[PDB]
RNA sequence: UAUGAUGUUGGUUCAGAUUAAGCGCUAAAUAAGGACAUGACACAUGCGAAUCAUACGUUUAUUAUUGAGAUAAUAAAUAUGUGGUGUAAACGUGAGUAAUUUUAUUAGGAAUUAAUGAACUAUAGAAUAAGCUAAAUACUUAAUAUUAUAUAAAAAUAAUUUAUAUAAUAAAAAGGAUAUAUAUAUAUAUAUUUAUCUAUAGUCAAGCCAAUAAUGGUUUAGGUAGUAGGUUUAUUAAGAGUUAAACCUAGCCAACGAUCCAUAAUCGAUAAUGAAAGUUAGAACGAUCACGUUGACUCUGAAAUAUAGUCAAUA
RNA sequence: CAUAUUAUUAUCUUAUUAUUUAUAUAAUAUUUUUUAAUAAAUAUUAUUAAUUUAUAUUUAUUUAUAUCAGAAAUAAUAUGAAUUAAUGCGAAGUUGAA
């Protein structure tokens, strides 16, 4: 069923994008606003 | 009357007392809808005259207000006047006898232009 | 109108104008303006879109010539046969619609909208041959008649415009009515009329996008995966995840209220009201949109998911 | 617990339609190879109707995708409900002493 395959493709793309966003949140090197860099 | 653009009369006023609006309008649109332009007004009822004035020699006058320069523009473009508008404009001198019809002698009073 | 009385806060009600009005009682004449807001509920019956005989066919009557008919001239009949034009308007309605295409406004834009004229104006030209229809102005087949290139020029220039020369443009048509003039009833040739086709421009028109505004509920707080953006391809006259295909990026909206739900046609130089800002209505006058029992699609066409056609649903 | 209508779908069914596949001694036009019937002239030679043949325009058949509408599932928007929660009023009072 082309509808089922299309839905699976859409789902795969969507979960890829959510994983990308979640890992992009922690992609930024977050320094310590109090104590600056580690060293 | 033919073509898309036609110079016609749109009925304004009240029941039993018509006045008319000389308009340039689409053929396919309603008679009383807002037209392309409003060239003038025409009050059909003649001005009443006193019995004395009939003897003195004046005649009833029918009031037409018209934009002469603009009506020339619309006639030039090919707007097709209607039968009543043809009669009105032909008396005004705007239209010559080329617009006369077979259905339609002496001249008591020749057309005169004054300020 | 509190209070035993005072001052203040505070609500409730009243005085004013009005209506798309209803009802109770009452009622003379005339002039003008309106009149199913509710069940976009269902409908008996009659009407609301016909017209052209000068497109083609038929059918008669008389006269003339010919011998049951044939051919002409003149009179008619024929819209139950073939055709042209008209029903995309107007009329009515307010169901849908909170905007994904709706409304209002801008001295707003481009994709820098088509070799579109729809139906008139002003100009030129052309109107050929066959077939099929019983015949044709019905249909087919065929003949003839801006864009893309390349060269330059400029500037309103980092493109557009101009001119030139090519390429294809290359896409048509239809005769009727009268007269006459030839000749040999037959053709033919002019004129007058009314049509037909192409081309330039004018007018009237269309399609698309932008900015601002357009009810209530967050006791609807997260929503969105074509979703947000990029690149190509098809489609269109034309931009764009508008629709279909493919490949990339991870975005976009949101407590200045998204998404969802409910409700609603919108507006004015219209109506009501107020001192005014405003508030209300959207009946009547006018402007825009949507629909014509419900949903989807198709032909024609410039423009239609048409009050058309097909299919389905309801009766 | 019960009725109703919109909305959707990894589901079932599908009118019609749009593309899209494949197949037609399937048709119609033209182009061949051919067979009969008919005409003219001294063996014909061409003609129409049929036989085979390969380009278009469609028909039937099918492959796929989408699709009005129907079910089935879910959700909401409503309408009713035994059972049930709270509170408002008033009648003259009854009971506490907050
Ligand atoms: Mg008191
Ligand atoms: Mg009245
Ligand atoms: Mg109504
Ligand atoms: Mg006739
Ligand atoms: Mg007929
Ligand atoms: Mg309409
Ligand atoms: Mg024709
Ligand atoms: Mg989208
Ligand atoms: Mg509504
Ligand atoms: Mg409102
Ligand atoms: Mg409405
Ligand atoms: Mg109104
Ligand atoms: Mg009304
Ligand atoms: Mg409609
Ligand atoms: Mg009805
Ligand atoms: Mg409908």
């Amino acid at each position: 069923s082309a509808k089922a395959v299309k839905f699976l493709k859409a789902q795969r793309r969507k979960q890829k994008n959510e994983a990308k966003q979640a890992t992009l949140k922690a992609s930024t090197d977050k320094v310590d606003p109090v104590l600056g860099r580690a060293d | 009357t033919c073509g898309l653009v036609r110079i016609r009369l749109a009925r304004f006023g009240r029941k039993n007392s018509p006045v008319y609006n000389i308009v340039v309008a689409n053929s396919r649109k309603a008679r009383d809808a807002k037209p392309i332009e409003v060239l003038g007004t025409y009050v059909p009822v003649p001005s009443p005259v006193t019995k004395r004035e009939l003897k003195r020699g004046v005649v009833p006058i029918k009031d037409v207000k018209l934009d002469f320069d603009r009506t020339k523009y619309w006639i030039g473009v090919g707007a097709q006047p209607s039968e009543t508008v043809t009669k009105l404009l032909r008396k005004a001198g705007i239209l010559n006898d080329a617009w006369a019809t077979s259905k339609n002698r002496k001249v008591v009073f020749e057309r005169m232009e004054t300020l």
